C-alpha cells in the first residue's frame, strides 16, 4: 500500500501494488509478437517502393 | 537464298533472346533487393542466377 492514510491523494497517483506477475506474462507474449510483424512491416514498407 | 532467310529472321530472334537476357538480369536484381532487405535466403538469390546465366 502506497499511500499515508488521511492524506491528500491527486489524479492517477498509484494507490496499490495488485502484484503484476501475469498480466506481465502476457504483455511480455504480445510484445514479443509485436517485434516481429513490425520488422516484417517495416521490411515490406522497403520493398513495395519498386514493387518487389 | 538460305543466307538471306537468315539474315531477315536472326534480327528478331536476338531482339527477343536479349529482351529475355534483360528480363531475367532485371528479376534477379529484384531477388537481390529481397535479399539485401532480409526476406529472402541466399539459397533463392543464388537460385535466380541460375537462371540468368
Amino acid at each position: 500500500r502506497l499511500f499515508k492514510e488521511g492524506s491528500d491523494v491527486k489524479a492517477g497517483q498509484q494507490l496499490y501494488q495488485i502484484d503484476p506477475a501475469t498480466y506481465e506474462a502476457d504483455y511480455q507474449s504480445a510484445q514479443a509478437n509485436l517485434a516481429s510483424t513490425q520488422e516484417q512491416a517495416q521490411r515490406y514498407k522497403l520493398l513495395v517502393a519498386d514493387q518487389a | 537464298a538460305d543466307g538471306l532467310a537468315a539474315r531477315g529472321t536472326f534480327t528478331e530472334q536476338l531482339q527477343a533472346q536479349r529482351d529475355l537476357v534483360k528480363a531475367s538480369d532485371e528479376y534477379y536484381q529484384l531477388a537481390d533487393k529481397r535479399y539485401r532487405t532480409g526476406v529472402d535466403n541466399y539459397l533463392t538469390l543464388l537460385d535466380a542466377q541460375r537462371s540468368l546465366f
